[PDB]
């Protein structure tokens, strides 16, 4: 067997503009086994209405999933992605950075 | 396959 | 182009809590078009791309039949594998498979695939010649002997040589307006000061399809391997992909640096720079 720690990227579908509706993405990839908990956070609070892709995997058999939800960025709100996985000791949180 |  | 039809499957045992979870997906090139998820009340193989929705009731009946037969066998296989490796009755295990065909620019079978993995490790794969198997260990060697005994390689090759390609051509035609359209990357370079004497140049490629892309940095025409970060190509969520590459440079020397992007949607390799 082999267990793999998820990679995590948080980003928007389109270049962000304050007041312009968009999609907030959390891409978890390269993990194994497949059970995983992914939350999108708005000012630290869990967002509802988060959907995700169907479970798939890459050539090394590690899984990837896209989690996404509608959002409208503004100058005041902070966004993050919080991930739990058997390989992780406690949740791992990655803050959204508008330049990445 | 039809059975591993 | 050189297109592909491929199916992927994940089966996860849940011992003591019922049946395994089976999640199967199908792709043409980098575009998903069907799924089957055993965790619905009456699970069905379902469309996930608009251009397959036109297939009639019989298609969906047969693909649901196929999915359920596959799940039946995956169930049995998870059982078998637990025995092969003398593993405990407790504890979840994962079986994965993948199979499909590549259509060659000459309209014939270019390559075939049929591979399986257990708990994240290669288990057994069809050789590139499509005539024989490659077994990772002594347990997979037992599978290999059974699949030779039922002449599975020849039977699966007939699927690859015929219907796999037939259906792939039909999908490519029905979705030609998206599947056969190479969406070029929209590209630009952003500039982010890191200190009073250094700054990060980040080169963006956005909205491209298919996923294959190259994006590199050069300084005075030489490939840059220091002071860099590249992110792996990632889905935008709309069917296209993103990638970026960043380099930390001395302030005032930005114009020595060029980003180089190559993609099926770009007639020439693209050379870009930061444009204040
Ligand atoms: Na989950
Ligand atoms: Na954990
Ligand atoms: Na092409
Ligand atoms: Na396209
Ligand atoms: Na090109």
């Amino acid at each position: 067997a082999i267990q793999r720690t998820p990679k995590i990227q948080v980003y928007s579908r389109h270049p962000p503009e304050n007041g312009k509706p968009n999609f907030l993405n959390c891409y978890v990839s390269g993990f194994h086994p497949s059970d995983i908990e992914v939350d999108l956070l708005k000012n630290g609070e869990k967002m509802g209405k988060v959907e995700h892709s169907d479970l798939s995997f890459s050539k090394d058999w590690s899984f990837y999933l896209l989690y996404y939800t509608e959002f409208t960025p503004n100058e005041k709100d902070e966004y993050a992605c919080r991930v739990n996985h058997v390989t992780l000791s406690g949740p791992r949180t990655v803050k959204w950075d508008r330049d990445m | 396959g039809g059975g591993i | 182009g050189s297109h592909s039809l491929r199916y992927f499957g994940t089966a996860v045992s849940r011992p003591g809590r019922g049946e395994p979870r089976f999640i199967y997906v199908g792709y043409v090139d980098d575009t998903q078009f069907v799924r089957f998820d055993s965790d619905a009340a009456s699970p069905r193989t379902e469309p996930r791309a608009p251009w397959v929705e036109q297939e009639g009731p019989e298609y969906w009946e047969e693909e649901t039949r196929r999915a359920k037969a596959r799940a039946q066998t995956d169930r049995a296989d998870l059982r078998t594998l637990r025995g092969y490796y003398n593993q405990s009755e407790a504890g979840s295990h994962t079986l994965q498979w993948m199979a499909g065909c590549d259509l060659g620019p000459n309209g014939r079978l270019l390559r075939g695939y049929h591979q399986s993995a257990y708990d994240g490790k290669d288990y057994i794969a069809l050789n590139e010649d499509l005539r024989s198997w490659i077994a990772a260990d002594m347990a997979a060697q037992n599978t290999q002997r059974k699949w030779e005994a039922t002449r599975y390689a020849e039977r699966f090759r007939a699927y690859l040589e015929g219907p796999c390609l037939e259906w792939l051509r039909r999908y490519l035609e029905n979705g030609k307006e998206t599947l056969q359209h190479a969406d070029p990357p929209k590209t630009h370079v952003t500039h982010h000061p890191v200190s009073d004497h250094e700054a990060t140049l980040r080169c963006w490629a956005l909205g491209f399809y298919p996923a294959e892309i190259t994006l590199t940095w050069q300084r005075d025409g030489e490939e840059q391997t220091q002071d860099i970060e590249f992110v792996e190509t990632r889905p935008a969520g709309d069917g296209t992909f993103q990638k970026w590459g960043a380099v930390v440079v001395p302030s005032g020397e930005e114009q020595r640096y060029t980003c180089h992007v190559q993609h099926e949607g770009l007639p020439e390799p693209l050379t870009l720079r930061w444009e204040p």
